[PDB]
């Protein structure tokens, strides 16, 4: 019933691990279709080959750019931009996957993992899905990061797809 | 506007009745020229944006220029985009977010967002950037309302002196173009357009005469 | 109205006379236009419900658009009564009980009530609240004193285009149907109702054309 | 058109002269009405771009409406090329290279390599994306074909209340402006537009009166 | 419409153009007549909301009938959100997905979110519901076609009672009534607007008599 979707991260072309995710289209549908799309590249583009542009040590990776590479773009299978679907799930902890933005309505690609409790960020940022396996790719993937987000070596999704 | 409170903390304070009552009748007396800019620039200080709103709104009809104001704010809010980009993803919790080009503006930013980017440290100079699109606007307000151009100012035949350089003077600062080109503009119009007495009186003077002693010269 | 302190805390200060006069001064002088909005919302902000009620009872004249204002206060009330129901059972020690859509107006409260309402914790906003009902209840009545409808305007062969784009825009505001539609108006109705040189000089520019070339190409 | 066989996969299959006989016809007797947009999306569903520059060239006739069609897929595939720049070098042995907007459109690329992107793993959606630009060059080409605007319907003392909303709605979904300026168009321009008599009929039930109690009110 | 595919697994099979040609062509030639409504229910078997948007899209002309059918079908789907909220209850162990007025009605719903309610365990019947919602529309299309009353429906002197008593039921089928009043009318009107030379001769067979009996009377 709930999709889930994998991604192996390489570190500049080095396989590091796979992550992958179960996502809640039970409660976020449109937002779950959307990541699982992308992810899978059947309407033509997405994820494959983009890369977390922003690790923060302790708070988020974040990622999706996959049309200017630097949080300046991505785009939804919807259009450029869509509606924050609703906010039933919270930011509770590490591993939960949820829609960066700029601003209220503005969801696109962007998405980021939480590697910490993050609630500041309720009734913010849409919540759709958390890590299944992976975790400790996720944290892994911190060291690469820096306080201001820039990383250090390039972190890319190396393939990505459903796998249920 | 924010205003510095005793002791050392900025705290919002709305803005008074009685500065949108004389932005009202500034806009009801003197209407659009020149001196317009300065008394707006200097009713507005420090001014959140949505004060600016405020005081834009309460203007009542001459709805062709404050559309052109409008515009030119939107204009001015997708060149900051395009040279500006804003980056997403969460916001630390110590510092806000850079602003959009439409935070400046005050449509999607809430007064306490505005509030933030002002007070905090570095501050966000999110006032004075909003106070400068709406004066780009009011420029291009300021110099559509002249009547005549400068090259149409001619005196009269018996039209003294005074009231002729006044005139021109005047529309030549309502008038729009560099500070350089204006230099230029005095030396070759000013006394070219004169009456022919006065014409002769001014130029024995001299080319490079300054405006004091080409004004006493037809003093009377 | 509210004002704060010191120390950071509001207390109920007794509404201030040239207030009063002034809102009095500005809504015979200016009657209902739609800059009376903008000052009406300046000054009474953080107004309690019986300041407001106040400020509309001490309207002379104009009873019909002030009968309006009452009526659509009343219907917006009923409203708020019927989307929430109070809850049953018992109340927790650290919260008491709200007020009802008509005590939102303030017509059925004390002025102490209306206090502990604004000032509690966390503070209920009743003031926000019937200032945004009085401020639909203002739009209605700047609608109904517009004297045309918006596909009625059609410039005259003599009427200058600054007054034809001055009308419009005056009676668009007025008008206030939607957002889009508004947007989708100005480019369509502002361009097909032109005089015909000077309409197909705006032609001429094509439909990205924007307002101000739209003007100076008609200007002179 | 790609079909799914028993086991499940999917092969090329060769077009039906029965889908192009009847895209023909429908072409012919039907013109260019809002009801063609609809049955090209149905007939030329999983359609190759090769099918698809069939069914565009097959059209005889209406010429004019073929290059506007033909200039809309041309800007959607230079934007895609720019959006979309596609990389060079070698190619990855299980990947085929991502088609350019040109190829995208199937002008310069053969069937058997729009079958591979179309039954790749994962599957690129070159039919879809052309199909969207084709549909979105029919509602401009519809557009274009629209007699008369939206503005200037009026009815005639003769003509039944029928007729004029059959004619109102045919040219309101010619329109396709929007769908909220649609919305707000159907409310005002519906209702101001009517025969004196029905029109005080209308009137007579008020802004909140539906379709059918309209309609049934003017019958009999 | 998904079919049920060998084996026992149903998969989406989009619709065929000849289904579309079909029901174009009997919307044609037949307009609006009270057998639509079955042909209409019988081409679209188990069809997908989005199949039957586009069988609606797809006819020419008679828009007016259309808007009826699509506010009625919102209206539909507003009385379904009304008749089904989300009350609160403990969340079910197994979670299915719900369709919304608007998720039935296909509007905002993608294919696969129907092609999922349609094909899960339990079922959810989308596309009966969005068919009855259909049917509503196109009874009251069909009955609004009515040329003239059923009380009207009257005998010429010569006019034989063959057209006269299909005439007569032929109005009756499209006019709208329970079984019983249809009952009591048969048995009213019928002999009573006959013609007066066969009318004697269906009240000497008696007032309980069957149809074929009167028809075999005055036949001839």
């Amino acid at each position: 019933v709930n999709p889930t979707v994998f991604f192996d991260i390489a570190v500049d072309g080095e396989p590091l691990g796979r992550v992958s995710f179960e996502l809640f289209a039970d409660k976020v549908p449109k937002t779950a279709e959307n990541f699982r799309a992308l992810s899978t590249g059947e309407k033509g583009f997405g994820y494959k080959g983009s890369c977390f542009h922003r690790i923060i040590p302790g708070f988020m990776c974040q990622g999706g750019d996959f049309t200017r590479h630097n949080g300046t773009g991505g785009k939804s299978i919807y259009g450029e931009k869509f509606e924050d679907e609703n906010f039933i799930l919270k930011h509770t902890g590490p591993g939960i996957l949820s829609m960066a933005n700029a601003g209220p309505n503005t969801n696109g690609s962007q998405f980021f993992i939480c590697t910490a409790k993050t609630e500041w960020l309720d009734g913010k940022h849409v919540v759709f899905g958390k890590v299944k396996e992976g975790m400790n790719i996720v944290e892994a993937m911190e060291r690469f990061g820096s306080r201001n987000g820039k990383t250090s070596k390039k972190i890319t999704i190396a393939d990505c797809g459903q796998l249920e | 506007p924010i205003v510095q409170n005793i002791q050392g903390q900025m705290v919002h304070q709305a803005i008074s009745p009685r500065t949108l009552n004389a932005w009202v009748k500034v806009v009801e007396e003197k209407a659009f020229s020149p001196e317009v800019i300065p008394m707006f620039s200097a009713l507005s200080e420090g001014a959140t944006p949505q004060d600016l709103n405020t005081m834009l709104n309460t203007v009542g009809g001459h709805q062709a220029a404050m559309q052109m104001l409008k515009e030119t704010i939107n204009e001015e809010a997708a060149e900051w985009d395009r040279v500006h980009p804003v980056h997403a993803g969460p916001i630390a919790p110590g510092q806000m977010r850079e602003p959009r080009g439409s935070d400046i503006a005050g449509t999607t930013s809430t007064l306490q967002e505005q509030i933030g980017w002002m007070t905090n440290n570095p501050p966000i100079p999110v006032g004075e950037i909003y106070k400068r699109w709406i004066i780009l606007g009011l420029n291009k307000i300021v110099r559509m309302y002249s009547p005549t151009s400068i090259l149409d100012i001619r005196q009269g035949p018996k039209e003294p002196f005074r009231d002729y350089v006044d005139r021109f003077y005047k529309t030549l600062r309502a008038e729009q173009a560099s500070q350089e080109v204006k230099n230029w503009m005095t030396e070759t119009l000013l006394v070219q357009n004169a009456n022919p007495d006065c014409k002769t009186i001014l130029k024995a003077l001299g080319p490079a005469a300054t405006l004091e002693e080409m004004m006493t010269a037809c003093q009377g």
